């Protein structure tokens, strides 16, 4: 998964 | 969801409420600047405040009822032109100049360090000076930059119609603040219409800005961390 | 200038009446024939719209440089909103002209262009979407032509893109829509310019390399408009 | 001296 995708989930 | 039961009052306090701090640069005024390290400071600067930007949009209202791929998509086409709009907002009472930072002020000559940096520089300082001519506040700022956090990636995806029901909402939201400021109903339209105007020279900016980006990340002067460089990717 | 003395019902009928005509093609695609007939094409368009452009009211009041500034920013914007215009009544397809009808899977012959295709075929699908008017288009075309370059006598520009923006008004108002409902329209429709912008400029790089493949024989004022993107 | 200009004035 993308980075965007980590920071958005908490 | 919850966003579509807020008054326009209420959106306006919503969007207010979340707004990013200011950050500062960690310029120091000691070193000559060289196109390396001008471009290292406002790229450090970036992708720090797409940390903020990040925890930003989940306050926005109706953002968190999209999936998680929506999310992603939507802050992928829409990063550059928040961190510009947030640029040139807080550049408004400067003329001539960009506040990068609160120790980080710079005008197009700076800009001439970076190649092809004044071409952006340029265009920036026409938005701040556009802004300041309208006399834009920051109640209708806020709105705007949540446009173009739901508008700029719905063209490229029934959770449309949801987007589309808060971009409707806010528009009210434009509306009822320009209606509260004694403006008449033709003078609210074409204030609306002015507004909504400036986000296609601010799409042309960040499309400008993309390039200019990908430009120094293939140079390999700038060092660039591994989050810019996926939503660098991300437009391509 | 003249425009601003204009009611919105006199403005409506000069944008229609300075409408450009739909242009035929020339009558198994390769890259380089697609992107030749292509060309070709908006070559033709631009000499007409040159003509349109004169006769969008508040435009010939302009100065010369400062019409060539707006046609330079625009041209391929209103190429392209044209062309979506032309092809909301055929879904999935796009409509270059009469005897002209593309689908995406024909826009891969021709590397990088799916990728406008598909932007192009999601704008007329919005216009669709929305039941975009021919009154509203006019208006909308002709406020890409004054906006798109404006922020790079700007004040008498500003001045007749109000008015135009009093003109969809009064159009929407004439429909039956609510105030609400109205600037609630005026709002998707000015936002969908910001993705016509985008599509413009995915448009020029994708030109811009074609220029380079020496792949299409591009026309001479087709390469001068080109330029004026440095 | 551009193709653009003398298109605009005829
Ligand atoms: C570096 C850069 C200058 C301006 C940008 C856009 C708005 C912004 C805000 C911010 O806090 C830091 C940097 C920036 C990032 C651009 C990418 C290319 C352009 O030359
Ligand atoms: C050729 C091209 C595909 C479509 C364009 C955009 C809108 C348009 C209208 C028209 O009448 C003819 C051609 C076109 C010109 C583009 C430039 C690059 C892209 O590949």
């Amino acid at each position: 998964h993308k980075i965007l995708h980590r920071l958005l989930q908490d | 969801s919850l966003a579509l039961s807020l008054t326009a009052d209420q959106m306006v306090s919503a969007l207010l409420d979340a707004e990013p701090p200011i950050l500062y640069s960690e310029y120091d005024p000691t070193r000559p600047f060289s196109e390396a390290s001008m471009m290292g400071l406002l790229t450090n600067l970036a992708d720090r405040e797409l940390v903020h930007m990040i925890n930003w949009a989940k306050r926005v209202p109706g953002f968190v009822d999209l999936t998680l791929h929506d999310q992603v998509h939507l802050l992928e086409c829409a990063w550059l032109e928040i961190l510009m709009i947030g640029l040139v907002w807080r550049s408004m009472e400067h003329p001539g100049k960009l506040l990068f930072a609160p120790n980080l002020l710079l005008d197009r000559n700076q800009g001439k360090c970076v190649e092809g940096m004044v071409e952006i520089f340029d265009m920036l300082l026409a938005t701040s000076s556009r802004f300041r001519m309208m006399n834009l506040q920051g109640e209708e700022f806020v709105c705007l930059k949540s446009i173009i956090l739901l508008n700029s990636g719905v063209y490229t995806f029934e959770e449309k119609d949801h987007i589309h029901r808060v971009l409707d909402k806010i528009t009210d939201t434009l509306i009822h603040l320009m209606a509260k400021a004694g403006l008449t109903l033709q003078q609210q339209h074409q204030r609306l219409a002015q507004l909504l105007l400036i986000l296609s020279h601010i799409r042309h900016m960040s499309n400008k800005g993309m390039e200019h980006l990908y430009s120094m990340k293939c140079k390999n002067v700038v060092p660039l961390s591994d989050l810019l460089l996926e939503m660098l990717d991300a437009h391509r």
